[PDB]
């Protein structure tokens, strides 16, 4: 089962492709219901797909983390309790740790990343007030503009 | 937690043991509460904050874009999650704002209803909270780097002024006179504090990497000059002396250098007790403001370590822990030894709140 | 038990008509001056270790 | 504002401090004892521990040292008080008149510095030159003792050693010499150091700095020809003299820690050491002498003497007796006799002084059912555990006790003239009298020659003119003194039965039905003088001779049948000079004229219990100021008896009562026995000034106390004792009890109450892991169900291994009539910073079985519960819930209140519940019973740690603090903002000066200025009543203790004023809003002079709203009803 989840989560984030394949993305999403260990599992290694230097696979990963994180509570728990280190590798946060190539791919990751965290902000920032105030964070003390089209 | 109370209820050990092991243990335990707030009025960092030393109710939180909030920590709200609301607040509004930021604000250990606030506007301005008004105000040369009134003074109530001069300076307030002026240092002197034991006695930390104790009956000369090494020189660290403050009880002081170390020494003659802290990273240009415990088993020193907050032994030297939580490099750190909390502002322009989380 | 043997006896009476009353509280009323105070030397420490 | 008065019911009685010496005279060892606040000064006579004096402290002694500098005839005590006032006090008694010389006096406080974590410590020279104090870690204050200036300059020192455990004055060494363990992360050192005066300064020390046991604690200052000092840690002693050291690790010490020494030779050849366990061991030092003539130290040895309470502060006094001090347990005198009893055991007990506490709770039951509330509480902890009834009252020391059933009255009598003390006692039974003799010891039946013991007699006794009387049914018989033998007989003109007497030495007035007869006494006539007809049948008579009439009283006493009424007679014509009206159906039994306080009374006791006293004007025969009081529900005999040169009147009945007079104002006491039915005095030889009593069916002969007190009465439990709580329907006591059982499983230490309960179960909840190693200590808790009479654990229930029962409370719930046992317990796992489990388990004591009613899990430990509306509110750590007693007898959480850190002190009235926070300082919330949450109606933001709370009334609420200081807070209805109502405002604050543990409602005086009564306990088993008070009492109060403080003279020259001053580490206020009741109290102690000094000009009112000008007469009134209600 371990090895199964570790296959998908490669395929989907190693696929290359703007969108992710809707059946290896249910079989995933099946797999992370079954069992909070498989759940926990797949956001290590969707972690450990974020440190790559591509950027390709960091937007995969990324859309799997926001489908994991609209669906599921725990893997939200999870998100917040390392959002800096999210932050960092999605927005590209730190300066000294930029964004890997392709450039518009990291550009693509970077708006995807700013319209979800917006979004996760407008729902649950009241309860998740700790990925609130990282949202304010980047917002004015970053002056990360959400109108800018980049 | 039983066996402190049934030790207390039958007298095997005074309550003072139970008490200050509690605090000791809730000191360990600290937390971000992600429960209670403090609503996020400051458009930029916070470059100071100080509880009111009577009752510890209200906060003040000098901002570096220049706005003075005084927060009040007592929970109205009747609620486990409630956000510390701003009772009152000197913004752009009001005509005497700060116009550029505020490095430091501290109460009159006195009176309540007073407190100083010194920005880099050049200016040290005494306000009341009556009517939150400029009772006083004191216009200096150099950019007010520092500011302290002596907490155990109650002859007089004079300040001490440190500021990118070289030359310290002292104003009575009482006298409404800047008339004083003790030299010795070479650049800008980045803290300055009395020392809670002794009434007249001055300590202040420069960039020239050295700190000085002075008295200040004798207008002539410098009481000790702190060496690391003691004579095995005269220097306190080896960059900038950033940080400056007494142990509760005033027996020993404690020096934060840009240098990453944080040294220990003895205030009675001033040689340094050798503590190894370990490299507490301390970037910070400006004077880096960090606060001790008061009323526990073992002194806790809480230093901001970049973007978290270090909190060490005072004697014994172990880092007992690293809080996090903060974004952006925490910049002061004030410790509300009535119930164990501590509130950092970092310059993220968020004021977080840690407290003791025991189930 | 030879150890036991010398615990020192102060006076051969004390004890000696054991048998198995609260003492009388004290209310002075005359007051006689104080021969001492007790004033606390205000000398700074560190000033003394520093000139010396 | 708010307006309360405290009084200290009973002294503390746990010993802090212990010091033998020559204090009262160079030649006179004096034994001082400091137990908080008094300081007992004793000597060691013959006869025993002879009380000197008693001394009342300004303070709490925290040190305690008899030093003679040089010069000094005899030694000064030196007394340092938790609040840093120093005193050094001398005793000086010219005559009669005993005085304590405050010699010099100072406070030595420092304005900013931490506590030590090890205390005070106060030490003093081999020498006297110098007082060392270590008050705060890292300074040494030192007081240079000299004698020449008139200031003493205190001055600090600089200690590099912050922690330091333990520090003492060396001897053999030149200079001061000053021997410490400290410290500090690699572990602890000892060191010495040089206390140089001059340069004020520390010097290098004699001996090198040397690692120590891990544990070393005590340090022992070995003097001449030893040397050198003695470290004792918990498994090693050792013994340092510069490079010479020595060390021993017994196995015998091992098991328990050494917490008190004392030294018994003065060379250091023996010392006493004293371990928690109560174990006493004696310390041997082998002096080997070399041949230089230099005697050193051969070897340490530790001999286990016995068993004694646990200790506080040993210190031997002489001849082989040494004084136990203990403060979890009874103080002990103990003679160490050379030969060992048959248990192995050197101690003999020769003695026990009362400790009551620690008071860790307590209770007010009306076990009697009379009205009369006794004080059950649990007192001590480990082995000391034990429970203390205290009735208030009067106790009898009975030397007799004989067999005879259904004796119907009691005379002392006199045979020989010549012996000026009696020698028989007349006995009355069903129309039968027998006479006993009293050959000291020996009491036997005889008969005596003119006396009748066919016929029931009414009174006998000794008659003028050396003579005998005997009245009977039949007649009044005179019989001689020195001859036993009738020598004049009357009898009514028509035989008829005598119905009621009373006799004087020389009248006699009989009653015959409604016919009276007053006869004279003369030699061998009974003179018959006049004679009356009653309106009614005569009840009851009584003659006593009152004032200056010289034993012949121009009045009688009569009470009435059908009328019921009182009335004063003339003698001889029987005259009327007063008829009282006594009310209801029931006829009077006893009537007595007395004179109490130089001031005359007339008591009438009537069938019902009821006594009614008047005012007798013994001139015109006029009742005044008509006063009535129950005394039990049976009629009551009454008697006079002279006790201390003093009259009072025993009031026989179901109740025992003593009647006195205390400050002009009749006063009654109860007795300590079930029945008294008939009493008289008795002075024989073998039974000098004592009282013979009768019951149904037994005659005893004992001896009594002149005035009441707190009695009190022990149970031992011979384990910890936690919570109490009364059963009323069950007539049981629950108590919960812990005690230390080692791993083996695990055994018990000792034998204790809970494993010889009658009949012992054991939890086994299903609701719910570590290997205790051998020799490892487990806590074992049990809930004891105590019957109320014979205060025998009936029962006793041990909970589940490794569960704590924290809290317990007798109620019903809910609609359920059943009374339970509902206690709440957590689950205490080594390694857990605070359990996460826990449960509430009711049980129900029926049939003499406890069973398991019902059991609720929870997540947490129940700290405290209380009954709320038949609801069950339970604190659960950082949460408070409501819990309903559902039809299937199960608890079912309503709600939760997350808005408090932790409730551990609850207390609810009416709709109101005050919740005393660990350091949160005191919550009201009120519940919601129409949505569900607790809406927390107010607080304090003042961070105050708690120790107790209580409701004196809607409005104000009493708190204690973890600094022995006492607020109340008041709820502000008069705010007219939500905010200013959310704020309680402190409005009274006090410093007591006592760790105060349990409230309580109820009071211990058989039921005014003072409205409302809380009794409270404390560690030092000081209980204390603290009680309300008008406006104006309360001003008249504040400004006579200020004139009492201006004119009493406190020893060591304290300012009451700073003793009681609120103090904390945060801050330090005057007292307000309360009275203290000693200081005021002590105004029935100064002399009259003072009396009219302190009363001076004070403007009072008499009860009319007037400011008169206050005498020293209407303060004494005053402070006498203050007494009466503690």
């Amino acid at each position: 089962m371990d090895q199964k989840l570790s296959k998908l989560v490669e395929e989907l984030t190693t696929s290359g492709e703007p969108r992710l394949n809707p059946e290896k993305m249910k079989e995933l999403k099946k797999i992370c219901k079954s069992s909070e260990e498989q759940l926990s599992r797949a956001y290590r290694l969707l972690i450990a797909q974020l440190t790559q230097e591509h950027a390709e696979i960091r937007l995969s990963a990324f859309q799997i983390v926001e489908e994991l994180f609209v669906r599921s509570h725990q893997f939200r728990m999870l998100v917040v309790s390392n959002f800096q280190e999210f932050l960092e590798l999605t927005l590209g946060t730190d300066p000294a740790q930029p964004l890997p190539p392709p450039r518009e791919a990291a550009q693509r990751l970077r708006q995807a990343t700013t319209r979800a965290v917006e979004g996760w902000n407008e729902k649950f920032g009241e309860a998740y007030k700790k990925l609130a105030l990282g949202y304010h964070f980047l917002r004015h003390n970053k002056k990360v503009d959400f109108q800018d089209t980049n | 937690m039983l066996g402190f109370l049934s030790a207390r209820q039958t007298g095997l050990e005074d309550p003072l043991r139970l008490r200050r092991a509690e605090s000791t243990r809730r000191v360990l335990g600290l937390e971000l509460n992600k429960d209670r707030d403090v609503e996020r009025i400051h458009g930029g960092g916070i470059n100071t904050l100080d509880i009111e030393p009577v009752e510890g109710r209200y906060m003040l939180s000098g901002g570096s874009d220049g706005v003075i909030v005084l927060y009040d920590l007592e929970n109205s709200s009747r609620q486990s999650y409630y956000t510390c609301k701003a009772v009152c607040s000197i913004g752009r509004d009001h005509p005497d704002v700060h116009r550029y930021s505020v490095e430091t604000v501290q109460w009159y250990p006195h009176d309540t209803g007073m407190f100083t606030s010194s920005s880099f506007d050049k200016t040290l301005k005494v306000w009341d909270t009556n009517t939150l008004q400029t009772a006083d105000v004191f216009n200096f040369e150099e950019t007010v780097y520092s500011h302290h009134m002596s907490p155990v003074s109650t002859k007089h109530c004079l300040v001490a002024v440190g500021t990118r001069g070289p030359k310290v300076q002292l104003c009575d307030l009482k006298s409404g006179s800047c008339s004083h002026i003790l030299q010795g240092h070479r650049q800008e002197i980045l803290a300055v504090s009395w020392s809670p034991r002794y009434d007249y006695i001055l300590a202040t930390a420069s960039a020239d990497s050295r700190v000085k104790l002075w008295d200040v009956r004798r207008a002539s000369g410098c009481l000790i000059t702190l060496d690391q090494h003691n004579g095995k020189a005269n220097t306190a660290h080896n960059g900038k002396v950033n940080g400056l403050c007494f142990t509760s009880d005033g027996l020993h002081l404690l020096t934060v250098g840009t240098d990453n170390r944080m040294r220990l020494w003895n205030s009675s003659n001033g040689e340094n007790t050798l503590v190894n802290y370990g490299k507490v990273c301390n970037n910070s240009k400006k004077g880096l403001k960090f606060t001790v415990s008061c009323g526990c088993s073992s002194e806790f020193v809480f230093v901001p370590y970049g973007s978290t907050i270090a909190v060490y032994t005072v004697y014994s030297g172990e880092q007992i822990t690293m809080l996090k939580g903060h974004y952006k490099t925490v910049d002061c750190c004030v410790f509300q030894s009535n119930f164990q909390e501590l509130y950092s502002g970092s310059r993220d322009c968020n004021i977080l709140a840690w407290v003791p989380s025991l189930y | 038990a030879d150890f036991l043997k010398g615990l020192p006896v102060y006076n051969k009476s004390n004890f000696s008509r054991f048998h198995a009353r609260r003492p009388s509280v004290y209310l002075p009323t005359r007051e006689y001056p104080s021969e001492q105070i007790i004033v606390t030397e205000k000398t700074n420490i560190l000033l003394r270790y520093l000139h010396q | 504002m708010s307006y309360n008065y405290v009084v200290t019911a009973q002294k503390p009685t746990a010993v802090n401090g212990c010091v033998t010496g020559h204090f009262t005279s160079a030649e006179d060892l004096n034994l001082l004892i400091a137990k908080n606040t008094r300081l007992e000064i004793y000597v060691v006579t013959a006869e025993g521990l002879r009380p000197v004096k008693e001394v009342g402290m300004y303070g709490k002694i925290a040190v305690m040292e008899l030093f003679r500098p040089k010069g000094e005839s005899k030694d000064l005590l030196f007394i340092l008080t938790a609040k840093y006032n120093a005193c050094i006090l001398e005793y000086k008694q010219s005559g009669e008149s005993i005085d304590i010389i405050t010699r010099a006096h100072g406070n030595v406080q420092d304005r900013i510095g931490r506590p030590s974590e090890t205390g005070i410590i106060g030490i003093i020279d081999p020498e006297c030159r110098m007082i060392g104090l270590r008050l705060y870690d890292g300074l040494f204050k030192v007081i240079p003792l000299d004698r020449d200036n008139k200031e003493l300059k205190a001055f600090n020192i600089r200690l590099e050693e912050l922690h330091v455990i333990d520090v003492k004055f060396l001897y053999g060494c030149q200079a001061p010499t000053i021997c410490f363990v400290y410290q500090d992360p690699q572990g602890r050192h000892v060191k010495t150091y040089e206390v140089s005066l001059r340069e004020k300064e520390f010097n290098k020390g004699p001996w090198k700095q040397e690692n120590v046991e891990a544990e070393a604690s005590m340090v022992i200052a070995v003097p001449e020809p030893f040397g050198g000092a003695i470290i004792i840690g918990q498994e090693s002693i050792t013994y340092h003299n510069g490079d010479k050291y020595l060390a021993i690790a017994p196995p015998i010490i091992k098991q328990s820690t050494i917490v008190c020494h004392n030294r018994v030779d003065p060379n250091g050849s023996r010392y006493l050491l004293g371990d928690m366990e109560g174990r006493l061991f004696m310390l041997l030092l082998e002096k080997e002498e070399q041949m230089d003539g230099t005697v050193t130290l051969k070897d340490l040895r530790v001999e286990l003497l016995g068993e004694t309470s646990i200790a506080e502060c040993l210190t031997y006094l002489d001849n082989g007796v040494v004084f136990v001090g203990s403060r979890l347990g009874d103080s002990q005198l103990v003679k160490l006799n050379v030969d060992s009893n048959e248990q192995g055991s050197y101690v003999v007990a020769m003695e026990t002084f009362t400790n009551l506490g620690p008071i860790v709770d307590m209770c007010v039951v009306d076990l009697e059912r009379q009205g009369q509330g006794q004080l059950v509480t649990c007192s001590g902890a480990f082995k000391e555990g034990s429970l203390r009834i205290i009735r208030n009252g009067i106790g009898i020391h009975e030397h007799a006790s004989i067999d005879l059933p259904g004796i119907k009255g009691l005379w002392p009598l006199r045979s020989d003239p010549n012996r000026e003390t009696d020698d028989t006692l007349v006995l009355s039974f069903v129309g039968q009298t027998r006479v006993l003799m009293l050959n000291g010891e020996e009491v036997e039946e005889t008969e005596l020659m003119g006396f009748v013991d066919d016929q029931q007699t009414f009174f006998c006794g000794n008659v003028a003119h050396q003579q005998l009387i005997q009245i009977t049914s039949a007649s009044v018989r005179l019989v001689s003194q020195e001859p036993k033998a009738l020598v004049s007989e009357w009898k009514e003109p028509q035989a008829k039965n005598i119905s009621v007497a009373s006799c004087n030495s020389s009248q006699v007035v009989v009653a015959v039905g409604r016919a009276l007869y007053y006869l004279q006494i003369h030699p061998q006539e009974l003179r018959q003088i006049s004679h009356t007809e009653m309106e009614h049948e005569v009840a009851c008579l009584d003659i006593t001779p009152l004032g200056d009439s010289n034993g012949l009283s121009p009045l009688c006493a009569i009470g009435l049948w059908t009328d019921i009424s009182a009335r004063i007679l003339k003698l001889p014509s029987f005259e009327l000079l007063h008829k009282e009206m006594l009310g209801g159906e029931i006829i009077p039994r006893s009537i007595l004229m007395t004179t109490f306080e130089s001031s005359h009374y007339l008591l009438c006791a009537l069938g019902d219990g009821a006594l009614f006293y008047f005012g007798l004007n013994i001139e015109t025969g006029l009742l005044s100021d008509r006063k009535k009081v129950t005394l039990g529900t049976q009629p009551t005999v009454l008697r006079t008896f002279r006790s201390l040169s003093t009259t009072n009147v025993f009031a026989c009945s179901d109740r025992p009562t003593v009647i006195y007079s205390s400050n002009h104002k009749l006063v009654f006491s109860n007795v300590n026995l079930k029945e008294v039915n008939y009493m008289c005095p008795l002075n024989s030889d073998g039974y000098p000034d004592s009282l013979a009593l009768a019951n149904n069916s037994t005659l005893t002969i004992g001896t009594i106390d002149e005035i009441q007190k707190l009695h009190i009465r022990t149970v031992p439990l011979y384990e910890s004792p936690r919570k109490i709580c009364y059963q009323e329907v069950s007539q049981c006591f629950g108590v919960l009890s812990s005690r230390i059982e080692v791993q083996d499983g695990t055994t018990a230490l000792r034998p204790s109450a809970s494993t010889q309960a009658l009949s012992s179960s054991v939890s086994s909840s299903k609701l719910f892991p570590h290997e205790t190693s051998f020799g490892e200590e487990v806590e074992v808790h049990n809930l004891l169900i105590i019957d109320q009479h014979t205060f025998e654990v009936l029962h006793a229930h041990q909970f589940l291994q490794n569960e704590y029962a924290l809290s317990l409370v007798s109620c019903k719930l809910g609609k359920d009539p059943n009374t339970y046992f509902i206690v709440g317990t957590a689950m205490v796992y080594p390694e857990e910073a605070e359990p996460k489990q826990g449960r509430i388990v009711v049980f129900q004591y029926s049939d003499g079985k406890l069973q398991t009613v019902a059991e609720k899990e929870v997540k947490g430990a129940v700290y405290s519960m209380v009954e709320f509306n038949g609801k069950l509110l339970a604190s659960i750590n950082s949460t408070v819930r409501l819990y309903e007693w559902t039809t299937e007898k199960e608890l079912r959480t309503e709600c939760n209140h997350y808005n408090n850190i932790m409730a551990l002190y609850l207390k609810t009235k009416g709709d109101f519940i005050l919740v005393g926070d660990l350091m949160r300082s005191v919550l009201l919330l009120a519940y919601k019973p129409m949505e569900g949450n607790f809406e927390e109606i107010a607080r304090d933001f003042n961070p105050n740690w708690m120790s107790a709370v209580e409701i004196l009334d809607d409005d104000n609420f009493l708190g204690a603090e973890n600094a022995f200081n006492l607020f109340v807070c008041q709820k502000d209805s008069a705010a007219t903002t939500d905010e200013e109502r959310q704020h309680l405002q402190e409005v009274g604050l006090f410093h007591l000066g006592e760790f105060v543990n349990v409230f309580c409602h109820g009071s211990l005086v058989m039921q005014t200025p003072t409205q409302g009564s809380v009794l409270f306990g404390t560690v030092n088993g000081m209980i204390g009543l603290v009680t309300s008070l008008s406006e104006s009492w309360y001003n008249l109060l504040l400004d006579m203790q200020n004139r009492l403080n201006k004119v009493i003279k406190s020893v060591g020259k304290i300012e009451h004023s700073f003793w009681r001053s609120f103090h904390t580490e945060r801050k330090t206020e005057p007292a307000t809003g309360f009275i203290d009741g000693d200081l005021i109290e002590s105004f029935l102690d100064i002399s009259r002079p003072k009396m009219q000094e302190v009363v001076a000009n004070l403007q009072y009112d008499d009860g009319s709203g007037m400011k008169r000008e206050a005498t020293a007469d209407d303060l004494i009134k005053v402070v006498e009803e203050l007494t009466r209600i503690h």
